[PDB]
């Protein structure tokens, strides 16, 4: 089978800047009647791939004419002339000329933009849980920039690491930001046993923590 | 112009079959297209299973060797998958996608179906207010959520007042653990706004023809 082997891996652009995705076949796409079948494809966040491009250089059907593709041969070229923050995503290329049909690995862009600190709330198990047998507690940290963050529990201020399950966004392309949602869950008799609850978010935008925390059985 | 929508079972035994189906709108199936099958697994790893295109004439990888029937109803103006002797290995989201035969040419996919091929026990959740700490109210915005625990499979689809607060709103990928999934979202809103406006979180487990409607009261008198 042919490989479709997709560089960088990822690339982060900033609104308005060039971008560049290449895409080697280990085979010739040229077929007998001279044409390509390379395409590339779009995947936005939460939808299927979409069409951008077909025959190695041919515009697809109602694509912004911003996208360009390149090459011939093994060696192909999409570009973007000018990124937009919708444009965020996974580029897949894709061979139609060799049995069986492949895609490349895929190359994520990512909107670069300004640092942005995490918005902090956290949350104390329902009621209605708590009448269940478990308790949840949750922590979202929202809307920051760069990804990588750090979040930390504590129960009556010592460090919890055990029964916390942290899930991220994708980036968003109104702000392109991300966000996490974290969740520390126990018993409803160890939860009913302590007090203080904390989340604690570290972030490149300061050295210092933002804590957010609760006392159980205080509104 | 042409629209494609898969539809199936959500939730395969091992060692079953999955059996999908494609609905073709705005155009022929007996017409121009190859009608694909590709399915999608972590990682962004894309695999194409086969086709069959507008003459009936069909194709398949061969890694799926001899487990794979592709097969149409032009009365119905529909297209089939059946995949025989699932494993785990083939929980994925599966997507049909019509490429115009000539030229690989105007690609149009489905929205995606997910198939989990699974032995666990489908089970509806439990949604839970999560209403902010008093503390956290006495700012120009405010945030709340609601957690969805305990189902399976996915997916559930979870909304804010039916649709109509769709801004500030971060719905974030289920977690799963002992063969169940726990989710949550959360919705920011200007903080004057509330408790006069309210806010409910609407969930919905197909799997389990489940709706649950929950309003979001304040922590404190209500």
């Amino acid at each position: 089978d042919v490989v479709m082997t997709q560089s960088p891996k990822t690339i982060s652009v900033t609104i308005g800047q060039p971008a560049s995705i290449s895409c080697k076949s280990s085979q010739r796409l040229l077929n007998s009647n001279g044409k390509t079948f390379l395409n590339w494809l779009l995947q936005r966040p939460g939808q299927s791939p979409k069409r951008l491009i077909y025959l190695g250089t041919k515009l697809d059907s109602g694509v912004p004419d911003r996208f360009t593709g390149s090459g011939s041969g093994t060696d192909f070229t999409l570009k973007i002339s000018r990124v937009e923050a919708e444009d965020l995503g996974v580029y897949y290329c894709w061979q139609g000329t060799h049995f069986p049909y492949t895609f490349g690995g895929g190359t994520k862009l990512e909107i670069k933009r300004a640092d942005a600190a995490p918005t902090v709330s956290i949350f104390p198990p329902s009621s209605e849980q708590l009448t269940s047998g478990g308790a949840s507690v949750v922590c979202f940290l929202n809307n920051f920039y760069p990804k990588d963050i750090n979040v930390k529990w504590k129960i009556d201020g010592s460090e919890r690491q055990n029964g916390v399950l942290n899930s991220w966004t994708d980036q968003d392309s109104k702000d392109s930001t991300y966000s996490m949602s974290s969740t520390l869950t126990l018993t409803k008799d160890e939860y009913e046993r302590h007090n203080s609850y904390t989340c604690e978010a570290t972030h490149k935008t300061s050295t210092s923590p933002i804590v957010k925390s609760f006392n159980r059985n205080e509104c | 112009r042409v629209q494609l929508q898969q539809s199936g079972p959500g939730l395969v035994k091992p060692s079953q079959s999955l059996s999908l189906t494609c609905t073709v709108t705005g155009y022929s199936i007996t017409s121009d297209f190859a009608w694909n099958w590709i399915r999608q697994f972590p990682g962004n790893k894309l695999e194409w299973m086969g086709y069959i295109n507008y003459s009936g004439f069909t194709s398949h990888n061969p890694s799926l060797k001899s487990r794979i029937s592709i097969t149409r109803d032009t009365s119905k103006n529909q297209f089939f998958l059946q995949l025989n002797s699932v494993t785990t290995e083939d929980t994925a989201t599966y997507y049909c996608a019509g490429l115009l035969w000539y030229d690989g040419g105007a690609g149009s996919w489905g929205q995606g179906t997910l198939v989990t091929v699974s032995a666990a026990k489908t089970t509806a959740p439990s949604v839970y207010p999560l209403a902010p700490v008093c503390g956290d109210t006495t700012g120009s915005s405010v945030t709340l959520g609601c957690l969805v625990k305990g189902y399976f499979p996915e997916p559930v689809t979870l909304t804010w007042n039916s649709g109509s607060l769709s801004s500030g709103v971060h719905t974030f990928p289920a977690v799963l653990q002992s063969d169940l999934y726990t989710l949550s979202s959360s919705v920011t809103v200007t903080s004057s706004t509330w408790p006069s406006q309210s806010i409910t979180c609407n969930v919905a487990h197909p799997a389990s023809s489940t709706k649950v409607d929950k309003k979001i009261e304040p922590r404190g008198p209500t």
